[PDB]
């Protein structure tokens, strides 16, 4: 027979909830339920701004409610940190080679937010101002 | 005994035996190579080098130029058709090596870079960064696993080789994992184990690194050769004894005493240089032992600086400014702020010297053979003869290439002729392997080890370092001979079966505890002085060619002694000057 | 031992979606929830230029159309890929999942293209 | 002075006696210059010379002494006593089955390492002819994937692959992702199809955790993105490729 007795360790579910750092790879991860939901809050919106202006009111109405207001600040919240988090990674799914060094992050890093910004604006003029 | 048949059997797989695997692989595609080894390949102490593997290379280079460095360096006690040899095969076998696709450092134009190495006047270094032994040892592993020629024994810790009628038959080994012994038979037999350094307090060398193939090679009556010959590195961090590279010196480092005055100026060593002039052969890139000795010269004046960690000197650093390292110079400073708490830009790294490697060896003649038909040694473990008195900075890891391929091959030959020797004596000689391990299990009588283990390497480290004198060796045959005794006299607590290590360690210390005895006679004997063995006593002070140009060849005998014989050194166009 | 011969994934499909995914709901979604999430019902834009008679000019105008698909749509696959495995992530075992997710993906990229081409 | 004494707690198991592995405390003398290993050799040399672990290079280069300490991944090599004066765990290397105290069978690891062929494929050329010439650029390409020691604790960090052991790990991808990154070689169709499997790189979720633990700054984690983009870009020209 062996001698050895090769003991394995359980894996539980409980497993991301050790790590201060699983923590937070969990989060940026739920980042999806509310990204989602928000997807379907502007489908109803796309079906009310149709079934006729008397409805697209109580769409607005809903929007109204204080609960779905709490709900959709903390939708932004998630989107925001999906954007901070999500373009600290993509650089590194790019290998470029600057001068004689193979470049890093920083330096996308800054126009994936620069484009953020712009847009930011460049859309809020759209359908604040115009 | 579960046994196994196969074509040839390496013993250990760093760099040499690695690539002896590799050749023999080659020279025949349908043989069975077993390659055995008691770590996985890739940990083997090869990984450590940084310096990088000597071969030449430049335009305005040329072999004479290598080959007379060589001798010289080692002061005359080189074998010179080897040393020859050695020379003219280094650029084919670094090239082989970038063409596995080592990754060496290189020139804007694509081409491979040289560095200034080891005290030569034209410069033939490779190296893949600050990193060249790990590059090479990882080259070689990787690169072998193209061929099934090749079955690795991995975390099998190798017992005791086979002999019968002047041949080797074959060698015993414990899969370290499973506890048990198979028994592998070939009719050739490379012994690439390795050095024999942690037979020291202070030392560069891994803990793998205790010489166990040599003392295999001992107690089959083969002899250890240059034995004494030990050499030490001048830069070591205190306590660890962890190496800082040379290359910080030949980059901008200096060495300084309490008062930090530049002092290699006066052992002959000066004309001082420039902080941006550092120049060859020239106070801190000056001649090697030189600089450990002036450390011992300084540290007897009263003048290194007192730590816990032991007396040191300096070396600066803190003046070249970043981009400077980074380039050329990043691990060191990782290891600096990590061993002893020093960030190479506001303080200097406390390093005192510290002993390095094994010019010492199981004879061998041109081809890597032993005494014992069959029987190779090739790598560290061995005595081909490159190196006599002294080895040359980045020769080495070029020797465990460059030898470990005629290894490799000449094995393999010899043991296409080998003919059966006699299939009772041999069974019946594993047969003792066992016998003879298990009277070590059982030892009742309590003494632990680890004791044996500590005074040793401080005994070898008083008597037999830097300034050899007479009265002082004779202590260290003295401890040793005690210590051997004593070792009869230790029981081993762990009974267990499974990566048992306190069994496996005793083993290696008892090897040691017989090289080292082994260096201590060879060097009380050698009355005179030459490359890394110097001595005080009145007499012996200097270099004598008339009757001290030979090669000690230290014997352990059966009855337990270490008996010396003196074979002399093989000249060709290079007479003693 | 590590089988030989290997079938080749076909999660490069998912994950390409996801990413076009992931990179426009960093953009452009924040931005969005700000006007309809907040700004829209909490009055503050400007005069009418956010009142049913306004918004549907744009959403029945092309690039306007174009635009709330995609706007719905990435944001989709992309938040459904990642709950999908982050179902995994977590040991729960989800019949047939593959289908469940990227299936509810496609009706609802469908719905979508829907009211976008009617009106 | 009069030195210090910290108070270690190492998980002993044994497969012949004990049933599962269990804790252990050891007391230890140490000064501001004391590693994990250091200890743990202060220990089998005088308390308990029954333990037993990996090490050899004492300086974070041979990549085997790695373990965990209080839940993180680390090389015993480089550790220090002093920055865990509140108190220190150490259990085996996690991920991987353990066969003896801190030592555990780490022979996926290796099976994966040698799978995906991480060796220079089809390049003719031979020494009489030359070196192949490669460029400081070039070289930039492949370079930091070159660095790995292959010491095991990016695989202990990833639970993509304590979730699913059949995954080849970080480690290995980079390693392939090496030799397929460089210059020299010719063998990417000849690793590409473990890469493209679900073990593949497309197990990896990309926590990151990998990338942040690695002791020889590589970067696991760039590396296997990479791999994705490339697997991707090579199911692409097969889905043109039916032929
Ligand atoms: C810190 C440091 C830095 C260095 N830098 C340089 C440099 O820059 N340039 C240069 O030229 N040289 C350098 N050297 C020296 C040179 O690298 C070594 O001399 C050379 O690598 C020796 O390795 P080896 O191939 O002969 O075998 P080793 O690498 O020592 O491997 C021996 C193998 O055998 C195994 N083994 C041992 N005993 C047994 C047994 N009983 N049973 C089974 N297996 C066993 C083990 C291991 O796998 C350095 C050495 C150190 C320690
Ligand atoms: C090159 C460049 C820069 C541009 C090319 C043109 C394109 C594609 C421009 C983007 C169009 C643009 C600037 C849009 C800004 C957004 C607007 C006006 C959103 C309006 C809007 C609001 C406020 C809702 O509440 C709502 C609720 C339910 C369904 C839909 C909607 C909706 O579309
Ligand atoms: S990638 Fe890093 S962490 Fe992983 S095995 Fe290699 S050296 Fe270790
Ligand atoms: S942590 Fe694991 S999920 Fe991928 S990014 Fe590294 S292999
Ligand atoms: S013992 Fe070598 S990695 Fe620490």
């Amino acid at each position: 027979t062996t001698k050895r007795k090769p003991y394995v360790r359980p894996m539980t579910s409980t497993w991301w909830k050790k790590l201060p750092f699983y923590r937070f790879y969990m989060l940026r991860e739920g980042t999806a339920v509310p990204a989602v939901w928000f997807s379907i809050e502007l489908i109803f919106g796309l079906f009310a701004l149709k079934n006729g202006p008397e409805a697209w009111a109580g769409f607005v109405d809903f929007l109204q409610n204080p609960v779905i207001v709490i709900i959709n600040l903390i939708t932004l919240a998630a989107a925001l940190l999906h954007t901070k988090t999500w373009f600290e990674l993509a650089p590194k799914a790019a290998n470029i080679i600057v001068k004689d060094e193979k470049m890093g992050p920083e330096p996308i890093i800054k126009s994936l937010w620069a484009v953020t910004v712009v847009a930011t604006i460049v859309i809020l003029f759209v359908a604040l101002y115009w | 005994m579960q046994t196994f048949q196969a074509d040839l059997a390496i013993v250990g797989a760093g760099g040499a035996g690695l690539r002896a695997a590799i050749a023999a692989a080659q020279a025949n595609p349908n043989a069975k190579i077993a390659l055995i080894s008691k770590v996985y390949p890739m940990r083997s102490h090869t990984v450590a080098a940084q310096g990088g593997s000597a071969a030449v290379a430049q335009d305005h280079d040329s072999f004479e130029y290598h080959f007379h460095d060589t001798v010289a360096g080692g002061d005359w006690l080189c074998e010179q058709d080897v040393v020859d040899y050695f020379v003219h095969h280094c650029p084919t076998e670094m090239t082989q090596l970038e063409l596995w696709g080592c990754p060496w450092s290189r020139r804007p134009d694509g081409s491979v870079n040289v560095r200034r190495f080891g005290g030569m006047k034209i410069e033939r270094t490779w190296f893949a960064a600050d990193k060249t032994g790990f590059h090479m040892l990882h080259t070689l592993f990787q690169t072998s696993l193209q061929f099934p020629q090749i079955q690795r024994f991995d975390e099998h810790f190798v017992l005791d080789i086979l002999v019968d009628d002047g041949h080797v038959r074959g060698l015993v080994a414990m899969n370290m994992m499973e506890g048990t012994l198979v028994q592998i038979r070939a009719n050739a037999v490379v012994m690439a184990t390795g050095g024999a350094g942690r037979v020291y307090r202070y030392n560069t060398n891994g803990g793998i690194v205790t010489g166990d193939g040599m003392g295999m090679a001992l107690s089959h009556g083969v002899p250890l050769r240059d034995m004494e010959f030990v050499q030490y590195h001048p830069t070591g961090l205190p306590g660890s004894g962890i190496l800082m590279t040379e290359g910080c010196r030949g980059e901008g480092g200096i060495l300084v005493n309490k008062n930090g005055y530049r002092y290699l100026q006066d052992y002959g060593m000066g004309p001082e240089t420039p902080l941006g002039e550092p120049k060859n052969k020239y106070m801190e890139l000056g001649p090697r032992d030189k600089v450990s000795q002036a450390f011992w010269h300084e540290w007897r004046k009263g003048n290194t600086i007192s730590t816990p960690r032991g007396d040191v000197v300096y070396l600066d650093l803190r003046h070249l400014g970043e981009k400077k390292l980074h380039e050329r110079l990043p691990f060191i400073c990782e290891l600096a702020k990590a061993y002893v708490g020093v960030d190479p830009v506001k303080e200097p790294i406390p390093v005192r010297p510290t002993a390095h490697y094994t010019m010492g060896g199981i004879e061998t003649d041109q081809n890597c053979e032993t005494r014992i038909k069959g029987l190779f040694a090739v790598g560290e473990c061995s005595s081909v003869g490159l190196h006599g008195a002294n080895r040359l900075g980045s020769n080495s890891l070029a020797e465990l290439v460059v030898f470990g391929r005629l290894a490799g091959e000449q094995a393999t030959e010899r043991a296409a002729t080998a003919g059966n020797g006699n299939e009772a004596a041999i069974e019946a000689q594993a047969a003792g392997v066992e016998q003879r391990l298990k009277d070590l299990v059982n030892q009742d009588g309590g003494e632990n080890w680890a004791k044996i283990r500590d005074e040793m390497g401080l005994a070898m480290e008083e008597g037999c370092g830097i300034y050899r004198t007479p009265e002082l060796m004779q202590k260290t045959i003295d401890k040793l001979a005690e210590l051997q005794e004593r070792f009869k006299r230790v029981r081993i607590t762990d009974t267990s079966s499974v990566f048992n290590t306190d069994l496996l360690y005793t083993i290696e210390l008892g090897h040691g505890l017989n090289v080292a005895e082994c260096m201590a006679h060879s060097a009380m004997a050698r009355k005179e002085s030459r490359g890394a063995h110097q001595r005080l006593d009145e007499g012996c002070t200097e270099r004598d060619d008339v009757n001290f140009l030979k090669h000690t060849l230290a014997f352990r005998d059966a009855d337990g002694t270490t008996r010396l014989e003196y074979s002399d050194v093989k000249i060709t166009t290079l007479p003693p000057a | 031992m590590i089988n030989p011969n290997p079938k080749r994934s076909d999660e490069p499909v998912f994950w390409g979606l996801f990413g076009a995914g992931g990179m426009w709901s960093a953009i452009i979604a924040p931005v969005m929830i700000l006007l309809v999430g907040i700004l829209l019902p909490l009055g503050l834009f400007p005069g009418d230029a956010l009142s049913y008679e306004r918004v549907l000019a744009f959403a029945q105008s092309f690039i306007g159309r174009v635009f709330l698909f995609l706007m719905i749509v990435l944001p989709l696959w992309c938040g459904l890929h990642r709950m999908h495995h982050a179902m995994h992530d977590l040991k729960i075992h989800v019949p047939a999942g593959k289908w469940v997710f990227y299936g509810l993906a496609a009706i609802l990229t469908v719905v979508t293209l829907i009211g976008v081409v009617t009106i | 002075a009069e030195m210090k004494n910290l108070k270690i707690e190492v998980v002993r198991y044994n497969p012949e006696v004990d049933t599962a592995p269990h804790s252990a405390f050891y007391e230890v003398p140490y000064d501001a210059t004391t590693s994990l290993l250091d200890a743990l050799g202060y220990i089998k040399d005088n308390l308990a010379p029954d333990l037993s672990y990996r090490w050899s290079c004492r300086m974070a280069i041979c990549g085997s002494c790695g373990m965990m300490v209080n839940n993180v991944p680390k090389l015993a090599c480089k550790t220090f006593l002093r920055d865990y004066t509140d108190g220190m765990k150490v259990e085996a290397l996690a991920n991987f089955p353990i066969e003896r105290d801190l030592v555990v069978d780490m022979t996926h690891f290796i099976e994966s390492l040698e799978a995906i062929k991480p060796y220079i494929i089809g390049n003719s050329r031979t020494a009489d002819q030359g070196t192949n010439i490669q460029t400081p650029a070039q070289m930039a390409k492949y370079h930091q994937f070159s660095g790995c020691i292959n010491c095991g604790l990016c695989y202990a960090a990833c639970p993509q692959f304590g979730l699913n052991p059949e995954f080849i790990g970080p480690a290995a991808i980079t390693l392939a992702h090496r030799y397929n990154e460089d210059s020299r070689d010719h063998g990417k169709k000849e690793r590409m199809a473990q890469l493209n499997s679900q073990n593949g790189v497309w197990s990896c979720t990309f926590v990151g955790y990998c990338s942040e633990v690695c002791p020889k700054h590589v970067d696991p984690a760039a590396a296997i993105q990479q791999g994705k983009v490339e697997s991707s870009k090579d199911f692409l020209i097969a889905t043109l490729k039916p032929r």
